[PDB]
This record gives C-alpha cells, sequence and structure tokens, in this order.
C-alpha cells in the first residue's frame, strides 16, 4: 500500500457506494471530539454574555421605544424584554449542557434553536465567526461526542469510551480546510496582492523584530499581505499531512496568537486554536493522560480498551463477514457529502442574489473575507418632501437606527426608507419622498456617491434576484491615482487636509463652507467642473490644473459638465485651530518663561499634560494593575447580566410587582461591587 | 426624540467625521 498511511484510504474504497459508505463508517476514538466540544462548550459560554448582547438586552429592545430593525425577513418580529430574556437563557443553559455532555441532543438543540433565532433577527450584525459558530454547533448536533470525558457516560454504562463512526472527524477536518483555503482565495484580490487593504498594520510593536532586516514598507507588504496570503492557502494543507504537521501547527498557533492581539474579534482566536489538534490522531489525549508522572494517573478516569458502539460498523475478515447498512450508516454519508458541497458553493453562489450585489459582492457574513474591504464615509445627508404641503426638510443621518451598516447595502436602506415612512405621521408629516446622498471610499480612492440622490427609495423597486438600478457603479477605471494621492498627501503640512471627490456628469454637490474653515481652495484633475457661488450667483468653468478659492461661511455649488467622470481635491485648514493653538503657546511659553525668573483655552493644554502623565505612568506601571482591571470590568458585566436575567425571570414566572420595587432592583443591578 | 436640523447643518460636507475607531465589518462592535 503505496498510498496507505499519506491519505488514510485506499483507491479501492471509493469505486462503489457501498465501500464507501463502509469507509465513511469506520470506528474511531472519541478522545479528541470529547475534548473539543468541551473547549467549544466553555468558549460558548464565556461568550454569549459578552458579544451575544446580554448585558445590553434592556437598552436595545426597551419596551415603547422607536427603532428601525433589520431583519432577513420582514415576518420576523422580536419578542418582548422578558421573553428575549427568557430566550437567552434557554441558550445559556443549551450552551452548558453542551459542555458538561449532560442531555448532549437537547442541549444541542436548546442552543441552536435561539441562536439561529437571534442570528436570523438582524442583519447589521452578521460577522464571519458568528457564522462558523452556528455551523459548529449545527454539525455538533448530529455527532456523538458524549462518548468520553462526559458526564451522561458517568450515569450510563454504553456511552462511556465507545466508538464513532469516520464521518465525525471528516466533517469538521473539511469545515476547518473549507474555511482556511476559502479565505486564501479571497484573498487574491488586486487590493491585497498590492498591499492596499492593510497598510497600518505593520506599525504594531508585534512587528518590532521584522523591522531590524527588513523596511516599513517591505515588512507592510511581504509580511502582513503576501504572508497571510500564503499562511492561508498552505495552512490546510500543511496540517492534514503527519510529515508537516509540527511546523503546520506551529505557524498556525503564532498566527492566531497574534491574531487574538492585534484585533479585538472575541474567542475567534481561541476557537481556531482548539480546532487546530482535531488534524492530529484521534488518541492523542491518551497518550497525553499516558506521559503524565504516575502520581496523578490513579486519579483520572482508567484507560483502557474502548467497548463497541452501535453506531459505528464493524468489517473484519474473520469477524464475520458484512453487516448491510441500514437507514443511519447511508445518512452519514449522504449528510456529509451533501454538507460539504453546500460549504464549497455558497461562498460563491452571488450569481444568484444579484439584489444584495453592492460595490462588494452578497451581503457580508457568510464568504469568508476578512480585512479585505475598508470603507471610509464622508458625508450622509437625508432629505424628506412633505406629500401634502412640498416643504423640504432634512433629518439627521441615522435617528432610529441603532447601527451604521445601512449606509452600504441597499436592502438596507430600502428597509430604513419604509420605517422612516412609518414613523414620520407621527411628527406631523404627511407621507413623505425620502432621497438619500452618501459618499463612500473604498480602500483609499475617490470618495463617490454610491446611490442615485435623484430616486425616491420609499417607492423604488427592490428585488431579491434583480439586479438594483439606483445604485452608482463604483470608478473602476481610477485606481492607479492612487499613488498621486498619496504622494499629494504627504506633500502637505500638519495643519492642512485634502479630500478628493470624483463626481459623474450631471450630478451636482451643494456645499456650505464653514465660517471657520478660512484658506479653503478647489483644484480640478480631470475633466472639466462649474464653481457656483449661491450668494452672487456668479459660475466659474474650470479646466485641469487650475485653482480656485473659496469664500467661508456661504453656500457654493460644484457642476459636472464633461461626458466622463472628473475629480477634484479641497484643500483647507482650520484657522480657528491655528489661532487657539499659537495664543495658547504663547501663553504657555512666556508664562513658563516668567515663572521660571481656568479659562477653557487653559483647560484644553492642563486637560492635555494630565492624560499625557496619566498615559505615561500607565506605560510605567506594570501590567498586572490593567490585568486586574480588565478582571473587575468583566466581573461587572457578569453579575449585571446575571443580576437582570433572574429579574427578568421573576417577573414572568410570578407576576409584574410595582414600580418602586423595579427601581430599587435595578439600581442595585448596577453597583460596581469594588474597586 | 428630534429628528430634524437646520440646511446649513445638513450640508457642512467638511467637518470632523465620526471615525469611530477601525470598526471593520469583522469587529465585534
Ligand atoms: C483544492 C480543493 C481541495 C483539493 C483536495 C484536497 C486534498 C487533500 C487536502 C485536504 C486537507 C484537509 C481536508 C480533509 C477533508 C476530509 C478528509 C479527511 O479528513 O480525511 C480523514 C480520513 C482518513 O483519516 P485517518 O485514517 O485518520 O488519516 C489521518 C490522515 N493522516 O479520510 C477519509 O476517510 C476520506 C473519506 C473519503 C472521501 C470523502 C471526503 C472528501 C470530501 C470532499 C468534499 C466534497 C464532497 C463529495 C466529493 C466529490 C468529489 C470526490
Ligand atoms: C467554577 C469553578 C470551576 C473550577 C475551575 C474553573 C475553570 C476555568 C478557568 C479559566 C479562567 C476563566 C476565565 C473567566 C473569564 C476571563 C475574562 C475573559 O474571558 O475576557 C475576554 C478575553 C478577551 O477579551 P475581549 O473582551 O476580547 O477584550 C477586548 C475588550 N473589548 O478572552 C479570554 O481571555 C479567553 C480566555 C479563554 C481561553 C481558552 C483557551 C483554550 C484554548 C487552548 C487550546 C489548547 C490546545 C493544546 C494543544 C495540544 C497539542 C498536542
Ligand atoms: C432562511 C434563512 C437562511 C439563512 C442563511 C444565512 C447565510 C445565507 C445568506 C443568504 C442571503 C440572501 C438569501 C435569502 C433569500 C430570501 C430573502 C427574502 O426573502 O427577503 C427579502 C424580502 C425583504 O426585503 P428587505 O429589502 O429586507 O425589506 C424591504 C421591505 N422593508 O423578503 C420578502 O419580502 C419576502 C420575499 C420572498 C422572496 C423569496 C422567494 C422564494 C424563492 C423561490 C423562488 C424560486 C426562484 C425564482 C427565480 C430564480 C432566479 C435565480
Ligand atoms: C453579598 C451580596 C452583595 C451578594 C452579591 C454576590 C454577587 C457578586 C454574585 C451573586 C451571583 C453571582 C454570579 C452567579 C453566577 C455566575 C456564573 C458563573 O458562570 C461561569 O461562567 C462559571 C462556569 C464557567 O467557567 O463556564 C460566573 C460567575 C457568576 C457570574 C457569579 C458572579 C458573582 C455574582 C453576581
Ligand atoms: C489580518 C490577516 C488576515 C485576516 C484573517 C484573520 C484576522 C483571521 O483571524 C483568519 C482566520 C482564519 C482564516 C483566515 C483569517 C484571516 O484571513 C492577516 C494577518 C497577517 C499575519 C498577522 C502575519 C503573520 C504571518 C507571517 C508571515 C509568519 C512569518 C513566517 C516567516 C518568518 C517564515
Ligand atoms: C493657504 O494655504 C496654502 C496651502 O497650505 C498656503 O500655500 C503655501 O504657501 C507656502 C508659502 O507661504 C508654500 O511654501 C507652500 O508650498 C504652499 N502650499 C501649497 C500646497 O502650495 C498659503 O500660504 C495659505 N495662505 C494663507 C494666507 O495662510
Ligand atoms: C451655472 O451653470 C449651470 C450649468 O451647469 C447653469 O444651469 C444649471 O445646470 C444644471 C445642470 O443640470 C441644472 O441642474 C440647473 O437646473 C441649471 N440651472 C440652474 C439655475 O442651476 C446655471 O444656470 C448657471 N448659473 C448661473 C448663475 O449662470
Ligand atoms: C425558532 C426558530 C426561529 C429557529 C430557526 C431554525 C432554522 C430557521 C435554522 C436551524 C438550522 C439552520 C440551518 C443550519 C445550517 C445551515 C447551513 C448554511 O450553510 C446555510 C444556512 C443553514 C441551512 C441554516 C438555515 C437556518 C436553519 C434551518
Ligand atoms: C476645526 O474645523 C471644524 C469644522 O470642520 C470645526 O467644527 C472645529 O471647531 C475646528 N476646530 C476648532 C478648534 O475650532
Amino acid at each position: 500500500s503505496r498510498i496507505g498511511k499519506l491519505l488514510g484510504f485506499e483507491w479501492t474504497d471509493l469505486s462503489s457506494w457501498r465501500r464507501l459508505v463502509t469507509l465513511l463508517n469506520r470506528p474511531t476514538d472519541p478522545a479528541s471530539l470529547a475534548v473539543f466540544r468541551f473547549l467549544f462548550g466553555f468558549l460558548m459560554v464565556l461568550d454569549i454574555p459578552q458579544e451575544r448582547g446580554l448585558s445590553s438586552l434592556d437598552r436595545k429592545y426597551l419596551d415603547g421605544l422607536d427603532v428601525c430593525r433589520f431583519p432577513l425577513l420582514d415576518a420576523l418580529r422580536p419578542l418582548p424584554l422578558d421573553w428575549m430574556y427568557l430566550v437567552y437563557t434557554i441558550m445559556f443553559l443549551g450552551a452548558l449542557g453542551m459542555m458538561l455532555g449532560l442531555c448532549y441532543r437537547i442541549s444541542c438543540v436548546l442552543f441552536l434553536l435561539p441562536y439561529w433565532y437571534v442570528f436570523l433577527l438582524d442583519k447589521t450584525s452578521w460577522n464571519n465567526h458568528s457564522y462558523l459558530y452556528g455551523l459548529l454547533a449545527f454539525q455538533l448536533t448530529f455527532m456523538d461526542a458524549n462518548h468520553y470525558w462526559s458526564v451522561d457516560g458517568l450515569l450510563n454504562a454504553h456511552r462511556r469510551n465507545a466508538h464513532v463512526p469516520l464521518w465525525n472527524y471528516a466533517v469538521l477536518r473539511g469545515q476547518i480546510f473549507i474555511v482556511y483555503f476559502i479565505a486564501g482565495v479571497k484573498k487574491l484580490d488586486a487590493d491585497w496582492v498590492e498591499g492596499y487593504s492593510m497598510e497600518y498594520l505593520s506599525r504594531h510593536w508585534l512587528f518590532s523584530p521584522f523591522k531590524l532586516l527588513l523596511s516599513e514598507e517591505l515588512t507592510s507588504l511581504l509580511v502582513v499581505h503576501w504572508g497571510g496570503l500564503l499562511l492561508d492557502l498552505s495552512a490546510g494543507f500543511l496540517l492534514f499531512f503527519d510529515v508537516s504537521r509540527s511546523i503546520g501547527l506551529f505557524f498556525v498557533s503564532y498566527f492566531h496568537c497574534m491574531n487574538s492581539q492585534l484585533f479585538s474579534i472575541g474567542m475567534f482566536s481561541y476557537v481556531m486554536l482548539a480546532s487546530s489538534p482535531l488534524f492530529c490522531s484521534p488518541e492523542w489525549p491518551r497518550k497525553l493522560v499516558s506521559y503524565c508522572p504516575r502520581r496523578l494517573q490513579q486519579l483520572l478516569p482508567l484507560k483502557a480498551a474502548p467497548q463497541p458502539s452501535v453506531s459505528c460498523v464493524y468489517k473484519r475478515s474473520r469477524g464475520k463477514s458484512g453487516q448491510k447498512p441500514g437507514l443511519r450508516h447511508q445518512l452519514g454519508a449522504a449528510f456529509t457529502l451533501l454538507y460539504l458541497l453546500e460549504q464549497l458553493f455558497l461562498p460563491y453562489s452571488h450569481f444568484l442574489t444579484q439584489g444584495y450585489n453592492n460595490w462588494t459582492n452578497g451581503l457580508y457574513g457568510y464568504s469568508w473575507d476578512m480585512m479585505v474591504h475598508s470603507r471610509s464615509h464622508q458625508h450622509v445627508k437625508i432629505t424628506y418632501r412633505d406629500g401634502r404641503t412640498g416643504e423640504l426638510g432634512y433629518l439627521n443621518p441615522g435617528v432610529f437606527t441603532q447601527s451604521r451598516r445601512w449606509k452600504d447595502h441597499a436592502d438596507m436602506l430600502k428597509q430604513y426608507a419604509t420605517c422612516l415612512s412609518r414613523l414620520l405621521p407621527k411628527y406631523n408629516v404627511t407621507e413623505p419622498q425620502i432621497y438619500f446622498d452618501i459618499w463612500v471610499s473604498i480602500n483609499d480612492r475617490f470618495q463617490q456617491r454610491i446611490f442615485d440622490p435623484r430616486v425616491d427609495i420609499v417607492q423604488a423597486a427592490w428585488s431579491p434576484f434583480q439586479r438594483t438600478s439606483w445604485v452608482q457603479p463604483l470608478l473602476m477605471d481610477l485606481s492607479p491615482w492612487r499613488a498621486k494621492l498619496q504622494e499629494i498627501k504627504s506633500s502637505l503640512d500638519n495643519h492642512t487636509e485634502v479630500v478628493f471627490i470624483a463626481d459623474f456628469p450631471g450630478l451636482h454637490l451643494e456645499n456650505f463652507v464653514s465660517e471657520d474653515l478660512g484658506n479653503t481652495s478647489i483644484q480640478l484633475l480631470q475633466g472639466e467642473v462649474t464653481v457656483e457661488l449661491v450668494a452672487e450667483q456668479k459660475n466659474q468653468t474650470l479646466r485641469e490644473g487650475e485653482k480656485m478659492q473659496l469664500p467661508a461661511g456661504e453656500y457654493h455649488k460644484v457642476y459636472t459638465t464633461s461626458p466622463s467622470p472628473s475629480c477634484y481635491m479641497y484643500v483647507y485648514v482650520n484657522t480657528t485651530e491655528l489661532a487657539l493653538e499659537q495664543d495658547l503657546a504663547y501663553l504657555q511659553e512666556l508664562k513658563e518663561k516668567v515663572e521660571n525668573g481656568p479659562t477653557p483655552l487653559v483647560q484644553t493644554f492642563l486637560r492635555r499634560q494630565q492624560r499625557l502623565q496619566e498615559i505615561e505612568r500607565r506605560r510605567n506601571t506594570p501590567f498586572h494593575e490593567r490585568f486586574f482591571r480588565f478582571l473587575l470590568r468583566k466581573l461587572y458585566v457578569f453579575r449585571r447580566s446575571f443580576l437582570m436575567t433572574c429579574i427578568s425571570l421573576r417577573n414572568l414566572i410570578l407576576g409584574r410587582p410595582s414600580l418602586e420595587q423595579l427601581a430599587q432592583e435595578v439600581t442595585y443591578a448596577n453597583l460596581r461591587p469594588f474597586e | 426624540l428630534n429628528p430634524f436640523i437646520n440646511r446649513r447643518n445638513a450640508n457642512t460636507f467638511i467637518s470632523p467625521q465620526q471615525r469611530w475607531r477601525a470598526k471593520v465589518q469583522e469587529r465585534i462592535r
């Protein structure tokens, strides 16, 4: 058998359906599966009060507040606060049961159902690790992970070191491999291979050793971008093979240890770290507990030969011939194959749901593309027209929203428009017409509109499978300007800013220059524009290279007349900031000179000096005090969540008390126990 | 609350935006 140890099977095992089913149901030691289940349950229990928002459920789901919500389906509606607290309690109990191994199936379902309900209840909280947690819970629901290191097996006799079918490990290994490979392939983008997505991450002190032999640009392009792409592409291949298993394990451990500190992504790094030993032999915990000193080998459960189990099948040459697969053996193989096909196909299913395709393909959360695209927003304007009288009015951007993700997606914008249309009659406004004007620059590009500002979103047509017509295309033929843009940005002073704008033909921009924005100018780059002055009604055509100067405290308009998109910049200085800083420097230096031989302006410098001194003292202060403060904050969050959940459970079960008792209980809930 | 603003306050294109940290779409908050 040449390939009988580099792959774990033979070529003859994939020649027929019966042979494949027999292979996929091979018995296997359940030790590593049990360890993974324990770790995943522990991490989910630790994570539910923090990331899922159990501590802010009262803030998010108040009884009578006006808020616009963004569910996947408008038929899904939230429950009152008490029932939401009950659902979170059920989720916590399910996670605890999954960790402990007691009542495995019931706990798995009790964690799976409310988790997916909460996930689907809101489209603005989707990311990749929440999707991964849901997928992992779904997979573990159908697996026998309570056969070792559990409590069910300590009450039963057959779940004590039994055997599990082979596909239990195959599904998890495949899931991790698809995660790594799809992330690596998604990182084969123009903005990533050219070092544009993360151009500031290399300045962290964790990259200091690389700066000894490499330049800053070289260490930002070679290490963060190309190294990350290579590791993403090769982690699965390195981990699968036993020849290079140790090297791959070291690399992935180092990668996740740095990632747990570079960003704040919750428990993603720890889940990935705990999922790495799954690629090792299924019996590694047994060897690890055999290698420990003999003085601690008599308290843990005895290491003996595993007993036979009914879940898997046994094919022996002398121990009988063959057991015909039933409706449980073939179902495992079918589930494995179909689930792997679905996981491989879903990230590339953006050609079917065309209504979710903005500048970036699809809804964010299930495509395994992390940090690839970065967005910076410049201005948002919401304008409504009264349908009864015709007055023009302006709304605050995001009055009734608890998130900011609606500015990038057309479906979320449509939902927000409908919600505003519903809630505006409450404020003496007839049936309105709302127009949106949002300027977004992606991956350090020109600032440009994303949606058409001349279309009424309330009456617009949006369909999941139809490409949206009021979404402005991305100006793809302007990226090579980025080098010149960076040069211009770096060729400026420490108090002068620049903003680069690209405008479509036929549209116009109305801007109000602030009073304190003295020395403001506009310079053209491409095409031709017409600059207007509202107060005196004077147009002025401009060409490439020309420069203007705009007065402060007045309106002005910029019109695009060229048959191609045009680009220009704004150059401005905060003259009020300059004057304040220069007088502050005078009043400080001269005061020091007189002393060595209050008012708000002095107060700002006093606060800055106090903050600098505190920062220096904290830097000199050892990390133990910060660790203690972190522990105190976590304990406060946990205690608040527990007290509020108990309060809501008492209210739901016993009965609603008087108002006075609730106020006292709420005040006791937030106390910051000790400091 | 008050969901209305003026015309000179809804047209200030050049202003300190907000920039609430990185706020990447994979951050917890
Ligand atoms: C680039 C695209 C992918 C290219 C092909 C991948 C080549 C190999 C690299 C894969 C790295 C990790 C992915 C693992 C996925 C599942 C296979 C697996 O876990 O194997 C374990 C297990 C053997 O393990 P042990 O005997 O413990 O051996 C330990 C190894 N030293 O392998 C098997 O039993 C293989 C089962 C038969 C194949 C079925 C699984 C393959 C799933 C493919 C996904 C698509 C589903 C249907 C396939 C259609 C086309 C065949
Ligand atoms: C109740 C009595 C029971 C007796 C024993 C109890 C066991 C529990 C002991 C563990 C300590 C408990 C921790 C309590 C909570 C700690 C605080 C906490 O989680 O903080 C979160 C903090 C991150 O903070 P953020 O909030 O992201 O910070 C940014 C701020 N926005 O997360 C953590 O610290 C996670 C800690 C858990 C890590 C889990 C480690 C498991 C992974 C190890 C895998 C092992 C593999 C070994 C390889 C084998 C190779 C052969
Ligand atoms: C069911 C939960 C699945 C969870 C999976 C998570 C990861 C996958 C992510 C999937 C992304 C999108 C796929 C889901 C498609 C269904 C979306 C849907 O029905 O909701 C859209 C819409 C809400 O619109 P918004 O803009 O949010 O609100 C505007 C009003 N204020 O909902 C509705 O109104 C219901 C409309 C039902 C449409 C679904 C039709 C059922 C499909 C069968 C048709 C067969 C194909 C038709 C032609 C095929 C052409 C390819
Ligand atoms: C003397 C008076 C003021 C009593 C006040 C005591 C509180 C500070 C106690 C009461 C309930 C306690 C909580 C009860 C339950 C838990 C669950 C417990 O859950 C776990 O995560 C442990 C198991 C695991 O690690 O998975 C963590 C501690 C915590 C929040 C306890 C923290 C401290 C609390 C809030
Ligand atoms: C921020 C980066 C990727 C985004 C990302 C994150 C955050 C994840 O959590 C992922 C988890 C699973 C799959 C994909 C993920 C993902 O795509 C690259 C960060 C680059 C990294 C910090 C550089 C370390 C790699 C160096 C080159 C190793 C050095 C080895 C040489 C010295 C030989
Ligand atoms: C208004 O701002 C511009 C740009 O910041 C100033 O122009 C600079 O003038 C100095 C000389 O005083 C030159 O060295 C710089 O190269 C100029 N900048 C650019 C971008 O060309 C201008 O002086 C300012 N005007 C006032 C009255 O402060
Ligand atoms: C300034 O130039 C514009 C040409 O762009 C003149 O006409 C306006 O053109 C835009 C372009 O679509 C239209 O939207 C406006 O309705 C046009 N009229 C006005 C009053 O803006 C504009 O008239 C010129 N203004 C002056 C004072 O000459
Ligand atoms: C009480 C109610 C709301 C619970 C909702 C449970 C339903 C809607 C949940 C339970 C299990 C979930 C499935 C679990 C796994 C996957 C695979 C993924 O690649 C696409 C979504 C999909 C197919 C999920 C769709 C939603 C789902 C079917
Ligand atoms: C800086 O300019 C902004 C307008 O862009 C203004 O609101 C702010 O007050 C200025 N800074 C100072 C110190 O006045």
